């Protein structure tokens, strides 16, 4: 089947070291490629210290939230 | 001009707000000066 | 060469740009994402050669 | 592939500057950067003020390397030029530094092998106590 | 309350007396019918009124001759602290509650920061009087007061 | 000299390598991202520690880190 969380779905970050740690964001796409350590690119409404609004995460680093 | 209204409500909104507040406070004092307590109860 | 009076005709006059904070800079005209935006707006307000690179515009 | 070697090539026209080499060059190390110029051109010296590039091969000796890359980086953009720099030492041995692998570092090359990369990325490193008394350090792992 | 009421404090009376003599002294140079004179006589009348009210409102005084405030909660001095305070907390609560009503109205919108640097005055004027009944924030607290995510 | 590490969090943008003033990093083939490349610190002896690399990383958290260590002439940025 398709690999990760749906595209529309919003997720909760589990990185700990991420700026948007216990917060949420929406997934843009999921790299379908195995070997790729961190796919699941996500974007956030608010910018981080480095002025960027998107980052990639591991599969176990995100929880679908509703 | 929509736009002029837009210049306004910027931090000019702060000064118009505080100038109004300052005026109100000043008049109150002019009316009720040297008040160290609320004596109406 | 001969020295003379040289000018150009009207170059715009509107409140449109008053309604748009940080219009002079392309980076800061997009609006704030952090409170740093506000300070930068006042610190680059008079940096004319930072706004454009045309010497004629800066001089004017 | 083998690096280029030198050197007997001429150096650029300059008048003298105080930013030049010192005792460190004599007893520790010094660097040389070399390039090919299409025209005789003027450039800003990192150490000094202004110098004239000499058409053809050019040789410049600078202290510290960073000076070498700063000038070299400027050479790559600004004007299009190909440059290389080596570490001299005092004995006479010389050492090729940059590029060092054919191609520039920005561009991925197959010959290169990784150094200092941790496959458990993240800040998944262990607490300092865990390595306490173990010469190690958490990142080294 | 180791103090004595101001009405019956000698030091408190000496201060009113000394102050009036100082202003009256200045009164001498300006002669009578005069602008400064009327200005000084107005300060003197404002001075008498001041001390008169303090005594009138039962405020204790200290050996210094100056009123002192009781904030213990004692009933005779709520005017000194408690009454004005509640008044404050009402206003402070008002301002904060209205300020928080604006951000929530603004939050789900376009560029939310755009209305934080350029105020939506129609929206603000709509929300300002909601602070009048801000202590019915309590009833929001029974449900949607604060975020559960944290 | 200083210590510089890279992490599989790297996306191969290559910006640090472009940012470095002393040619410490370089890119090498890899298969953990779409760029298929990853940074490397094969010459940490020439690093100065200005962290221009870190200042240029877009990973949520830096994928390149610089741990300032023992000081050497090279790291102290001395022309004398
Ligand atoms: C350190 C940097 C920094 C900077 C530059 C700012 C800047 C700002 N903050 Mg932030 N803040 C900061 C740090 C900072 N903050 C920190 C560390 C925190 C804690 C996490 C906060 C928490 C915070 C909150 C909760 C809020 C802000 C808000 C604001 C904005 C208020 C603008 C304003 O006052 O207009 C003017 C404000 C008025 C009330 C003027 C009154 C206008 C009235 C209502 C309408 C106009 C009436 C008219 C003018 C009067 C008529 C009289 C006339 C006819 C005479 C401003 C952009 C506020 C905001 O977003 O704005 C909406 C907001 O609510 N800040
Ligand atoms: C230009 C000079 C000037 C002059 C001559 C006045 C004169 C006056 N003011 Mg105005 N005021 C001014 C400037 C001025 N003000 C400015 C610049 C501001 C800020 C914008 C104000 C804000 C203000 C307020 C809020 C009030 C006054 C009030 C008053 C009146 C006192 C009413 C009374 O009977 O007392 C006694 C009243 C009791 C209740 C006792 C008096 C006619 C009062 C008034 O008449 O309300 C409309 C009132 O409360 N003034
Ligand atoms: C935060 C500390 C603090 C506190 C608690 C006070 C408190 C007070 N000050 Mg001080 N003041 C302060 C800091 C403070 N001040 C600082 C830092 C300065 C230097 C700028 C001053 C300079 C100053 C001067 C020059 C005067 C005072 C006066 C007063 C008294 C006037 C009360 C009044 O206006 O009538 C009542 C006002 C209201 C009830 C307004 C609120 C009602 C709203 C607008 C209406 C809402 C209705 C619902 C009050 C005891 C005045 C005084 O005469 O002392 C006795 C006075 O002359 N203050
Ligand atoms: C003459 C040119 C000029 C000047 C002097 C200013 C000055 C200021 N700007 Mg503005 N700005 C300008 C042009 C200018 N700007 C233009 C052309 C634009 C559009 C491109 C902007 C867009 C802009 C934004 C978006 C913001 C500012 C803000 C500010 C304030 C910085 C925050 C601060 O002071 O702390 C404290 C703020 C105050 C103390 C508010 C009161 C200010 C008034 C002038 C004092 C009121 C006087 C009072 C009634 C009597 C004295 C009371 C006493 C107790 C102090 C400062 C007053 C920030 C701001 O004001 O935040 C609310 C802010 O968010 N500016
Ligand atoms: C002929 C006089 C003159 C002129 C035309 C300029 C013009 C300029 N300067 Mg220079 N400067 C001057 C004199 C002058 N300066 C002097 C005498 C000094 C020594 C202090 C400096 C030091 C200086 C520095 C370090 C910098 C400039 C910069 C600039 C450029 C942008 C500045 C700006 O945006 O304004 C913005 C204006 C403000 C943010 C106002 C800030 C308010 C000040 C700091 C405090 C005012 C307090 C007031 C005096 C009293 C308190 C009142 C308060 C309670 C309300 C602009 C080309 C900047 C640049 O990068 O050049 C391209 C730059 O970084 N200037
Ligand atoms: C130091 C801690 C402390 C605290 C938290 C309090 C708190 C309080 N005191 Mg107390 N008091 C204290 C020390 C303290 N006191 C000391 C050391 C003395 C020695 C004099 C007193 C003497 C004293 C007297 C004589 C009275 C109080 C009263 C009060 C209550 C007034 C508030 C109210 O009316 O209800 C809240 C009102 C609204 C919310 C509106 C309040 C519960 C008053 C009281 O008993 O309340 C009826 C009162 O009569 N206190
Ligand atoms: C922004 C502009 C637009 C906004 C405006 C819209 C709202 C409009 C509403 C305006 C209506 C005005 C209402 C008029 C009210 C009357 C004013 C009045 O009565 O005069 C003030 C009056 C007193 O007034 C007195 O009245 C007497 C009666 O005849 C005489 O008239 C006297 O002349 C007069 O002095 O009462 C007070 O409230 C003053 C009490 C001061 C309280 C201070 C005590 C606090 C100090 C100690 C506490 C310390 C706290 C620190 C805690 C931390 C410690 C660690
Ligand atoms: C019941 C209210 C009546 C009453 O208490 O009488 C109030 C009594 C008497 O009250 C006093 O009576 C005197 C008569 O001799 C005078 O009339 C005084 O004016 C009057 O204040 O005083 C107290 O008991 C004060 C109690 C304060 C206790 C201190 C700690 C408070 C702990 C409360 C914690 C809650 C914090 C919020
Ligand atoms: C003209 C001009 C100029 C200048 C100007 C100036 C210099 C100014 C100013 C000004 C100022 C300097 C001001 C002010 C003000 C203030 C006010 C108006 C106040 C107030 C307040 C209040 C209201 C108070 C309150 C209170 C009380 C009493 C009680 C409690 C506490 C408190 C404190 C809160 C110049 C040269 C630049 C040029 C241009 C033009
Ligand atoms: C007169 C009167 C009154 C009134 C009262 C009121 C109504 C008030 C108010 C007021 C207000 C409403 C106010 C205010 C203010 C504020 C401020 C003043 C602030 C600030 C700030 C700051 C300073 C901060 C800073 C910072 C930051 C921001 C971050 C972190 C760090 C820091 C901390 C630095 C009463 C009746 C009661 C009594 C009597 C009379
Ligand atoms: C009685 C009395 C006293 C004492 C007192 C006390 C000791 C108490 C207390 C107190 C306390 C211990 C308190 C607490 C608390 C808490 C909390 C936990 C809070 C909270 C909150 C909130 C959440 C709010 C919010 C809001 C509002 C509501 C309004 C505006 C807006 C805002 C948002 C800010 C004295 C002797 C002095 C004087 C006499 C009287
Ligand atoms: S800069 Fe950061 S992300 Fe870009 S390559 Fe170097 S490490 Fe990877
Ligand atoms: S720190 Fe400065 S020197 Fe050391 S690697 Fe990052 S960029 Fe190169």
């Amino acid at each position: 089947p398709p690999i990760g969380p749906k595209r529309g779905a919003k997720v909760k970050i589990l990185r700990q070291e991420s700026y948007w740690y216990k917060g949420t964001g929406s997934v843009v796409t999921v790299d379908q490629d195995p070997n790729t350590r961190y796919p699941v690119v996500v974007r956030f409404n608010k910018v981080n210290y480095a002025n960027v609004s998107t980052n990639n995460y591991a599969l176990d680093e995100v929880e679908e939230v509703k | 001009r929509d736009l002029k209204t837009y210049l306004s409500v910027a931090p000019v909104a702060s000064t118009l707000w505080f100038a109004a507040l300052a005026g109100l406070l000043i008049e109150i004092n002019r009316l009720f000066p040297d008040a160290l307590t609320f004596p109406f109860f | 060469e001969v020295k003379i009076i040289l000018d150009r005709d009207p170059i715009k006059t509107s409140f449109e740009q008053w309604a748009k904070p940080g219009h002079f800079s392309r980076t800061i005209a997009k609006g704030p994402d952090t409170t740093t935006w506000i300070w930068n707006l006042h610190a680059d307000a008079h940096d004319f050669d930072s706004h454009t690179s045309d010497l004629e515009e800066i001089s004017r | 592939t083998p690096p280029e070697l030198d050197p007997n090539t001429p150096s650029p026209i300059f008048g003298g500057s105080t930013g030049g080499l010192l005792r460190k060059a004599q007893v520790e190390e010094f660097y040389v950067i070399t390039w090919e110029s299409p025209k005789e051109q003027i450039f800003e010296m990192p150490t000094g003020g202004a110098a004239i590039m000499r058409e053809g091969p050019n040789l410049l000796k600078l202290a510290r390397k960073e000076q070498c890359l700063a000038l070299g980086t400027r050479l790559r953009s600004k004007y299009k030029i190909k440059y290389q720099f080596y570490r001299v030492f005092p004995s006479g041995e010389v050492q090729y530094l940059h590029p060092k692998d054919g191609v520039y570092p920005e561009k991925v090359n197959p010959g290169r092998q990784g150094v200092g990369v941790n496959f458990r990325s993240i800040g998944k490193n262990v607490s300092p106590i865990e390595v306490k008394f173990t010469g190690k350090q958490p990142y080294d792992l | 309350s180791g103090l004595t009421p101001c009405k019956e404090s000698k030091q408190f009376a000496k201060r009113e007396k000394q102050s009036i003599k100082k202003l009256e002294s200045s009164l001498k140079i300006y002669a009578a019918d005069s602008a400064p004179a009327l200005a000084i006589n107005a300060t003197i009348e404002k001075t008498k009124r001041r001390f008169d009210n303090y005594a009138k409102q039962g405020l204790l005084c200290g050996a210094d001759g100056l009123p002192h405030l009781i904030v213990s909660g004692d009933q005779r001095h709520w005017g000194e602290f408690i009454t004005p305070g509640i008044l404050f907390l009402y206003i402070a609560g008002w301002i904060g509650w209205v300020g928080r009503s604006y951000l929530i109205a603004i939050r789900d919108e376009k560029k939310p920061t755009q209305k934080e640097i350029i105020i939506d005055v129609p929206l603000a004027s709509r929300l300002v009087f909601r602070g009048f009944s801000w202590p019915i924030a309590a009833y929001r607290e029974l449900l949607n007061g604060e975020l559960v995510a944290k | 000299s200083h210590s510089v590490k890279i992490y599989d969090t790297c996306i191969g943008c290559t910006q640090c390598v472009r940012a470095c003033p002393t040619d410490v990093l370089e890119m090498i083939p890899w298969g953990g991202c779409k760029a298929k490349q990853i940074a490397s610190a094969p010459r940490t002896e020439d690093c100065v520690g200005c962290k221009r690399c870190e200042s240029a990383c877009p990973t949520d958290f830096l994928s390149v880190r610089v741990y300032l260590w023992h000081e050497t002439t090279r790291s102290m940025g001395l022309a004398y």
